Parts: C-alpha cells; structure tokens; sequence
C-alpha cells in the first residue's frame, strides 16, 4: 500500500 | 505547484527599500533691536511662517522631489505603460490626445484609470490632483452640455470621483504635453513617509551678535513602498 | 515685587524663555534607559499618589468638598492616582509641574490636565511675574494668559538657586551618574555580543615558517575536531599532535566584573539624587537602614511627604482662587501605612503615661473627646 | 481639552499612531527568553489577580458577577492574569466589552496590545482603536458615552498615547542576562578542552607516525591511559614522544557576576524584591514577612488600584450609578504583619471604650 | 510565511476554478467545450455572442449583457451573479448611451453600483480579457453550477530535517472541482 488511485495497488 | 500523486515535488520559489530621512532647514535672520520694539511677537510669527513653509516644502518633495537630499516623490519613479508594468516602476494609462483629455470621449481615461489598480488597492484609494485639474475634470461635459461630475451648475465639488475621495494637492503638475497630472492609488500602503516628530527652533544671539538668527530644522523622508498601488495618467497617447 | 522690573527686563520681556536644554533628552536615556532611574521615579510617583489628603477650613468638616469631588476624578480617563503620578512624574523629571483647568462655570473648574513640562515655556512679563505660558507642540503656540484672578495654571517648582523660572529635577543632578549606569550596562551588552574568545587554537606552521594546510587536510582536521574534540561530551580528549601541529589554549582574562563596582556605585547615586533608600528599590549594597520599618519610614519623611506637602500646598492656593473660601490641602500623616512605627511609640508613650486622665490623652493623640 | 486641538493636529488627525516597534520582540526575548523576566511578570500578574475587590460608592459594599465570570473562556483570575500581563509587558491594557443589553455588558475580552493601536482624531481623547491582525482592521468608535474599550496606561512622560512598560526600561539587562546564559550554553557546546597532548616531533623537526604506529598509540591510550579507572598510569615516553598536559584556566564563572547583576536589574524594574523570585545576593529584607509586605505595597497594590479604578469608571458608563471599585487591602495574607500591629496598637489602648475601637479597625459596632 | 502561503493557495486555486484544466488541477468552467446557446446540450456550456469581434457591439452595446441575463431561465436567475475581471467591469462601465452618460453607475462620483442588471458582480481577476473570442463575462448560478470539493485543512508541515541550514516550510491543501450543472452557467463570447 504505497500509492493511491494511480496504482490500483 | 499542482502536486502529482507520485511526482516527488521539488522545492519552489521563496519570495528592502531604504528611506534616507533627509533634513529640511530654515534659518531666518532678525535684528535684535527689532525683537524689542515691535508690538508683534516676531519671535512667534517667524515660528508660524516656518512651520507653514515646512509643511509646504516637504509637500512638494512628496510628489515631484528627486532622491538627492530630499524625499523622492512618486512622480520621479521611471513610469511605465500599464500592461507592461514591472516592479520598479509606476503604471500609467494614456488619455488619447496629446494635450488634454480625449477629444472624442473624455471621462473614459478616468474610469479605466480606476480599473487599472486592482480590487485590493481600491479598498481605500484616492485621486490626487492640483487645483486647475479638478477644474478641467469639472469642465467635462457630455453631448448635451451638462456636467458629468457634480451634475447641476450649482453645488460644486461633490468630494467623490468614481466613489473615491479626491485630494486636491496643488503640488502636482498641471495638464501639459506628457504630464501625469492625475495620480490614483492607495498611498496608505504605496508611499511611506519617514519623519522626526518635532519642529525644532532655537534662538542664539551668539552667532551674529547684533542679530538673533533663529534656527529651525526638521528631518523628513519617504519614497514609494508599493509600486502596484499607485497609477498615473499620462496625457500623451 | 519692587525688584520685579529689573529682573524681568534682563532676560527679555514678552518673549518665551525655553529653560533647560536636555531635560527632553534625559527622559529618553535616564528614565526609559536604565532601570534604576525608572524605578526611583515610579516608586516616588506612585507613593505620593497613595497618600490621602485633608481639606480643612477652620473646622475640617469638608469631606464632601467640591475640590475633593474634583480631585477624586479630575478628567475623563485619568483618575486621582493617575493624575498625581503624572504630575509628580513631571516634577521629578523636569522640575516643573503644570495643571490646566477648564471652567465653563466660573467657580471650581471641571477638569485638571497635567500639561507636560517638555513643551511648556514661560513668558517673564512686566513685573517679574510670568504673564504667559506657551504650550509648543509641533510649531504651534497656545499662550495661556495669567493677567487675571483665576490664573489657569498652577506652576509647581522645585528649588532652583540659579534660575528664576524653573526647577532643578534630580534626574538632571544625577545626569553624569545616569550616563555611567547606561554605559556600563551597554559595556556588558556589547561585550557579550561582539567579542571573540576561542577555547584554543590549533597552530599549523608546517615545514616552512608559514604553511596553510591542503583542502583535503582541512576537512580532515575539522572532522576530527567537530566530532571527537568539541562539545561537553568530549571534554578531555588526549589529542595526538603530530609534527608541525600545536594546540595553544587561549584564555579570557577578565571574565566577570566589567565595571561592576562602578556600575553599582553609579546605580546608588541615581537612587541618592531622587532620594529613595537602596533597600526600597533593590540595589545591592550595605544595609544602611535595618528592617524596612525604618527605610519605608525614612522614605515617606525625607523624599515623599516633603514633596507631596508642597504639591498640595500649590493646589491649596490655586484652587482656592476658584472658590471664595480659602482651602488648605495637606497630607494626612494618619493611616499612611509606613508611619506605623512612628504611630506606635506615640500611642505607647501616652498610653502608658497614666498620670493624666483619659479625656486629656485623646486630644494628644488626635481623637474626638468624650 | 483646550490644548486638545493643538496636540492632535500635530500628531495627525484621524490616523493610527503605532508607537513602539519592538513591543513584540521584547516579549519573545524578555518573557519567553529568560526566567527572571518570565518569573517577575508571572509573580505580579498572579498576585494582582489574587487580591479581592469591593464595591463602594453604593453606600455599602455589595457587576461583581461580571468580573467573576466574564466569558466562556478565561476565568476571573485568568482575566486579570492576561490584563496585567499586557500592562507589565507593553504598558497598555485593553478591554473589549460586548453589550447586546443596554447596560452591564455580557463579556469582557482582553484585547492584546501589540496588535492594537490608537487614532487621535480632531480633539482630545482618541476617537478609535484599530485591532490590526494580518492586514485586517476593526476601527472601534469612541464617539459616544459607553466607549467599548478601557485603555489602562502606565506612566509615560514623553508619549501621549501609550505606556512605558518596565521591560522597555530593563531592555539592556534582559540582553545581558540572555547572552550571558547563552555564553555558558554555547561554551559547553563548542569548546575543545584536551586533557593533554602527546607530541611526536620525530627525528626531523616534523614527522607523522605510521598507521601501524597510530593504531598502536590509540590502543595503549584508550585501554591503559584513559578513564576514571586509569588515573595515574606513569606513561613511559620514549625517545621523541612527549606528553604536554593542557589546562583550562578560566573554568568557572564566565560572566557570572555580570549575569547576577543583570538578573537583579530585571527584578529592579518590575518591582519585585530579589528574595521572592530567588535571586542570590545580599539580604536586603530579612524574613519574607517584610519582603512579601514590601511586594504588596510597592508594586502590587499601586498597580491594582490603578487598574481597578479604570474598571470603576469604564463599567460605570454602562449602568447609570457611578461605581467605585478598589482593592480591599484586608483579607490579603501579606499585610498581616501590618494588620496585627494595628490590632495590638489600639487594642492595648485601654482608655477609649469598646465601641470606639471597633470603628478604628473597620468593625461594625454592636 | 503562513500568511503568504494561505494567500497564494487562495489565489492559485482561484484561477483553476475558472480556467484550469483537468490535469492534476480543478477544471474551471471555461474549459467545458462551449456551444452556442439555443443549441445547448448537456455536455457543454451555452454562450451568446456580442456582435463585434473584439469588444461589445459598436452600434448597441449593453444588449449583449441583457440577453446574457435572459439566457438562464427564471429558476437559475433567482440567485446568479456575473463574473468578470477588473479591466472588463471597466469596459462595461465605459458603456455610454448616445448622449454620453454611462448606463452603469450614473454619476462620475458613483463607483461600483454592485448589481449589474439587478444581480451581483464578482470581479474575479482570472477571467480572460476582452479579446478575439474570449468569454470574458460569465453569468450563471454557481451555487448549483460549480461544485467545489475540498478539505477545510491547509495541512502545512514544518520540516527541521533534510535542509538543516534552512527550515523548509511545506503546505498542501487538497481541493478539486468542476461544473455540476451545465445549465446554470452561461458565457459571453466576444465573437460575431
């Protein structure tokens, strides 16, 4: 859980 | 800057004017015999006419004074046409005709002079003109012959132009080839006056013995503090 | 009064005499400049405002008097305590005390304004009496006129043996001692702010008589000095000094006491001029007085009650010109709390002297007889 | 008042007179910077808030519900600790009152003075006050009777609109006390004393020692010659080596008596005696019962009787009857040595009757 | 510094609310594929034309404003307001009838009468100037037309590390928004 909406991860 | 999600945003741009506080001197000479036989307080009448001259000699330096040993008024500040306004200069708007207000439609060079300041400096701003300019503003008539300012021929000087006060400072230039005869701006922030709060007068029968030689001096200074808060009105283009 | 004509024409009749040339400067650097000149005035000015007054005309019944109604609130926004501390605060500062009075009704004027003595100047007039006072703010005169019966300004003077028109203001007498105390405090303020003591020096001469060290050597020298040899956590590292290097430890040979005994002696002469005892304001030194029942009793008898009894004596004569009957205002010297040890030995002497009767010792102590 | 028309036109009609420029640079360096200037204000402000008040001018000692509960936030004592904390810091105390009711206003707010400036106007007393935070003004009005701001001034002999604030008088001794405590703070943090130095000149005039020799020299210096467990190892110095022990000759007392004299000339200006806050030095007062009595008589009760008299006039503009409001100078525990010798003086005066000595002490006769 | 940051944020998001793009910034109402009114669809903002190509109509100005008003519908005109920059309200005030008397702000001493055609005026200095095809005057009910989604918190961070010679103040408000009701914002193209 490093990124917000941009990853989808 | 509009930080992206995964940009690792870098450091942005982090954001002195001196007021030399010059000196204004008056040294009127008076014979000692006169200060004893005259019925008038020549000691005080000289102190009245200096304080009158001082409040009127620094009033002129506040407008068209150069920097050298006297406060530099706002009219000596490398004036640049508005729209091309930079920080080191005062922005002016042109009236049209080369001598006076526009011949076809005057009173329009004033409403865009007002709207050339910004709604933050217009919170408390005021026009500054000399006597014979407010007369040329009052001589402004529409096509019918009525006055745009102070409509009826009775009841002159409405004490407000475009909703803003008017200061009739008789030390500004009049309407001429390229004069900035009307200045508009917020001087509470635009022009800072630095002064010493006393008018020192001291007699001395010692310098010239048969005389008294009153000495009177004050220290005043000031230049523009906010170039964005003073707009002028050039009468050239 | 017969001598008035030759003393008035000497300085120049009808023209203002400005007085002292530096009382407007001693307020800036002797009352707002040092604490001792600040506290010595505020201790006296807030003590003379504390003492009550007695309004007497041959029966002393006037506790509802209009003057005592006037002095209780002189003007809007300045009480009785704020009036006298501003009035005594002009007497101790420039030797001159002034009171404007505005009077719509011709008796007992409504407001008393302490006009400041910086901007006031006298007019010596015809018969040796000052005809006018000029209140000069900016370049503007006012010229009050005292060629009448009410004479709208009382002019409280301290004693001045040379001048005919002003007072001496004990700040002006200690002006050399204010300049020692202002400067010996600015000696230490400067010495802490621009002075260089190093804790040592690391001499690098080199193979020559003179040699700088290389920039690779200079970062190496700082890093073993910053990390291993400075701080409180590194007090005593044995510091291997190879060839060329040397550590010469510096000192700081006057450490304490830069003009310390000439500042405290100059602090006491400030307290000597205004007249406070040094135990009252808090100057360290020898205990001249003993136990604050003496020094506070010596304070209200040598420099407060002699000052307040003549300010109220000018108020007794200037106000009485507004109301027919003459008025006498003087301090109470009763229920003032520092004269209690004076009041004890008065009540213990007459209380124990039981040879005379009770109605005869009430009048010695000041009691209503029964 | 007649001279009002001449001092206001020279000071500038209808404009805000700002006054002191360093009214806030002295607060953060003289109240949050050194403990003597911190304690001396907090000693007085907590003391003037502790003395009770009585309502005279009503013909019998009774707005006392207003002062004991001014607003939702600060309490009675919290109000005066903030009010006197502005007069001791900047010489000026301000008091906003909101009055939806016509008389006896609901809340009292201590407007802080460093963001507050006067405007003189045409005549006499100031026409308005400007509370300028950020760039935004407020422009209160004084052109009426109730006058929503009481402005308590200390004595200022040269200015016509502000107070002098004893912190301004002791502004040098605050800087001597701050820097001398910053002298010793810095000197413990950047100073190299060595316990000695091992000098290796060599066969030449200069010579460094090899890294096989330097790691050997550290190991016999670390293991055998440093610490408390190694005080006195007789240190065989070979040919060429030498141990020159360094000293540290000024060790104690770097600006020690100039700091203590600066720490007492801060206490001299605010008016506290040096026994109360804890300044070392000579014994001026003896036994604290006269040091506390000198405190509540020289610098607390003169200060609170000028604030309570300005509360007495300004609040009496809201209700019709004029009120007096002065400190009680009784049931205060510091004046008990003043009080018991009064009760011993007329108490042993047995000549006057019992109804005649109850009136001397402030007792209702029965 | 907390004053000049809060000022720049209130002034940097003021421009995105009007002429911002969608990329990492709020999409202002001006970037919304304008289509001529009367042919107004849901995905676009309706505009009315002034006549002349540079400025207001030469023959009769002040009519491009009154038909801008009557292009909303009596429900969005309940509370609507014009949005112009400074030098446009000046060009609106420079509007004079045939005699020379300034239809808006009757006397010279008048000022900003604060109610063009009976509706408030917002002098937003981020709208375009009077130009070839600029929509320099927008009129509509933004209470329904433009939705601002934000968080009440500036969330400034004070950073004493990683820049030890400095202090490196950091501050990041979260805000966003585009049009929500295309029928409640009408524009004024200065084209023909």
């Amino acid at each position: 859980a490093l990124n917000s909406a941009v990853a989808a991860e | 800057g509009w930080a992206s999600e995964t940009a690792a945003l870098s450091e942005t741009a982090t954001p002195r004017i001196t007021i030399p506080l010059h000196e204004l001197a008056a040294m009127p000479k008076a014979s000692q015999r006169l200060l004893d036989d005259s019925a008038f307080d020549i000691e005080t009448w000289l102190a009245n006419r200096i304080a009158d001259k001082f409040a009127r000699a620094e009033a002129a330096a506040f407008i068209s004074g150069d920097g050298v040993d006297k406060p530099t008024g706002f009219l000596t500040k490398t004036k640049v046409a508005n729209g091309a306004w930079a920080w080191g200069s005062l922005g002016y708007v042109a009236t049209g005709a080369a001598g006076d207000f526009a011949a076809v439609n005057a009173s329009d060079a004033v409403v865009d002079l007002v709207y050339a300041l910004g709604a933050e400096y217009r919170a408390n701003a005021s026009f500054v003109m000399n006597s014979k300019t407010a007369g040329a503003v009052r001589k402004m008539k529409d096509a019918d012959g009525r006055f745009l300012w102070a409509d009826s021929l009775a009841a002159g000087e409405p004490a407000r132009l475009m909703g803003y006060p008017v200061l009739i400072a008789e030390d500004m230039p009049d309407i001429a080839a390229n004069a900035y005869a009307i200045a508009f701006g917020d001087f509470g922030n635009g022009y800072t006056i630095a002064e010493r709060p006393d008018l020192r007068v001291l007699r001395d029968p010692f310098s010239a013995k048969p005389h008294v030689l009153f000495y009177a001096s004050k220290r005043v200074g000031g230049d523009v503090s906010d170039f964005a808060a003073i707009k002028l009105l050039k009468f050239a283009a | 009064s017969v001598t008035g004509r030759i003393v008035a024409m000497a300085s120049g009749a009808g023209r203002p005499v400005w007085g002292p040339r530096d009382t407007v400067s001693l307020m800036r650097t002797g009352f707002a400049g040092n604490p001792v000149g600040f506290r010595s005035v505020k201790l006296i000015a807030e003590a003379t405002a504390a003492v009550p007054l007695i309004c007497q005309d041959a029966e002393r019944r006037y506790e509802i008097h209009p003057v005592l109604d006037l002095l209780r609130r002189p003007n809007a926004g300045q009480g009785r305590a704020e009036l006298f501390e501003a009035l005594i605060g002009q007497i101790l500062l420039s030797g001159n005390g002034y009171l404007e009075a505005v009077c719509p009704e011709p008796g007992v004027p409504r407001e008393l304004h302490v006009l400041r003595s910086d901007r006031m100047a006298v007019v010596p007039g015809a018969d040796g009496w000052p005809v006018g006072y000029d209140y000069t703010v900016g370049g503007r005169k006012h010229r009050f006129d005292m060629t009448g019966h009410p004479d709208p300004i009382c002019h409280i003077k301290s004693f001045h043996p040379t001048d005919d028109h002003y007072g001496l203001s004990p700040m002006q007498a200690a002006a050399v001692a204010l300049d020692v105390h202002n400067a010996a405090s600015a000696w230490s303020k400067a010495l802490l702010d621009n002075a260089a003591r190093p804790s040592g020096a690391i001499i690098y001469k080199g193979a020559d008589g003179q040699g700088v060290l290389a920039p690779e050597q200079y970062e190496r020298l700082i890093f073993e000095m910053e990390t291993h040899h400075q701080g409180a956590r590194n007090a005593g590292r044995p510091m291997l000094l190879e060839g060329g290097l040397d550590w010469k430890p510096m000192g700081f040979s006057p450490s304490d006491m830069e003009f310390h005994e000439t500042k405290a002696a100059a602090a006491r002469e400030i307290a000597l001029a205004f007249g406070v005892p040094p135990m009252l304001i808090g100057i360290p030194g020898d205990a001249t007085y003993a136990n604050y029942a003496e020094a506070n009793r010596a304070f209200y008898r040598l420099t407060v009650l002699p000052l307040l009894t003549r300010v109220s004596a000018a108020l007794a004569w200037w106000l009485s010109g507004y109301l027919g009957a003459q008025i006498e205002l003087k301090p109470d010297l009763d229920q003032v709390p520092a004269l209690a040890v004076e009041r004890d030995q008065l009540w213990a002497r007459i209380g124990a002297a039981g040879f005379l009767s009770n109605s005869e010792k009430r009048v010695l102590l000041g009691l209503p007889p029964t």
